């Protein structure tokens, strides 16, 4: 239960988030897309975790597969590297990433 | 060729 | 790396056209395989996460050709790059040509 739950504290606390590996090439283009459009996207390395093979597991039931890297933009999941990468191509990334920017409340004004 | 395309289909 | 098997890549990188050490789990090794494969050429792979041996031919390719990644390819005996450079190659048509150095 408590990988589930701290994906979805993380995908609900930043606008984009990356579950990624550091040795992976198509999450570093994953990022680098994010990065060219002048993004902040937070980044969670599976394979710096302890328990990163229950992340994964906990990410396969929550999203269909169970590679990286699995990415999100305003909680939703959007897809792997490829689908990610099409979803701009489209014109159809920057405007979920712009509504989740002008939605997230800063949380320490609102307590 | 009958070889590549038995592995092939098999990753793809 | 003082005993790493550049040997052995040597031995495999003449006897084969065409050599692309990889591993199954990485989508840019796919993609590299899928480019041979869809030229209609003959290719090798070395899959280094299926070989207990895998690690010490990665000591290998980093002696010598100064990456410990994936994939490295070799055509004709000579490294070309990883999936960045082999594609790039390929964008400029420049890959066909030296995988047919090999028959000639
Ligand atoms: N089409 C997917 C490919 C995802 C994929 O195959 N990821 C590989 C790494 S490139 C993977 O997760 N392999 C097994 C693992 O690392 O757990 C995407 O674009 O994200
Ligand atoms: N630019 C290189 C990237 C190679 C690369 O970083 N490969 C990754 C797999 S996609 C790797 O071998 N990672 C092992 C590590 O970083 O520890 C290419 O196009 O091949
Ligand atoms: S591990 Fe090579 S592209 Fe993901």
């Amino acid at each position: 239960t408590a990988p589930v739950n701290q994906i979805q504290e993380t995908i609900s606390d930043n606008c984009v988030v990356i579950f990624s590996k550091t040795s992976c090439s198509y999450c570093t283009m994953a990022k680098k897309l994010f990065h060219d459009m002048n993004v902040n996207y937070k980044v969670v390395e599976l394979d710096l975790l302890e328990y990163g093979n229950q992340f994964q597991d906990a990410l396969y039931k929550m999203t269909g597969e169970r590679t990286v890297p699995r990415i999100f933009v305003n909680g939703t999941f959007i897809g792997g590297a490829t689908d990610t990468h099409r979803l701009h191509k489209e014109g159809k990334l920057l405007p979920l990433v712009h509504q989740c920017y002008l939605k997230k409340s800063k949380r320490k004004e609102f307590q | 060729l009958g070889t590549e395309n038995l592995y092939f289909q098999s990753m793809e």
